[PDB]
This record gives structure tokens, C-alpha cells and sequence, in this order.
């Protein structure tokens, strides 16, 4: 996200493990 | 004896020229303008301005 200077103060795949 | 009202006739030619000027635009800033992929926040960013 690109904010200006303003300020506050799944799936099931096949794999080997 | 009197005089008659004389007049003349002139034929002129149109000489043609043409001017030209040019600029460019940077490939990096091309899709930033017309690109409608930017959905929610980049449409009002600072670099777009």
C-alpha cells in the first residue's frame, strides 16, 4: 500500500516434509 | 475628351511551408497513466499526479 505522509500517533498441495 | 475609370488585375501565388515540433514520454511512466490495473490506492498516489 502506498500512503502519503499522513500519520497516526490457503490450499492443499503435494509436497515432501 | 473625358477619361475612363481604369483598373488593374493582380494574380498572386500561395507559397507553402510547414512547422513541426516533438516531445517524448518514458516507458516507465507509460502504464502508470492509462493502465487500469491500479485498483484502490495507486489511482490517487503522488507519483501518478
Amino acid at each position: 500500500v502506498i500512503a502519503n505522509t499522513n500519520l497516526v500517533t490457503s490450499a492443499r498441495v503435494r509436497a515432501d516434509l | 475628351p473625358a477619361d475612363q475609370p481604369v483598373h488593374n488585375y493582380m494574380i498572386k501565388r500561395l507559397d507553402r511551408r510547414s512547422l513541426n515540433a516533438a516531445f517524448s514520454i518514458a516507458v516507465e511512466a507509460l502504464g502508470l497513466i492509462s493502465g487500469e490495473n491500479l485498483d484502490g490506492t495507486h489511482i490517487s498516489s503522488a507519483m501518478r499526479l
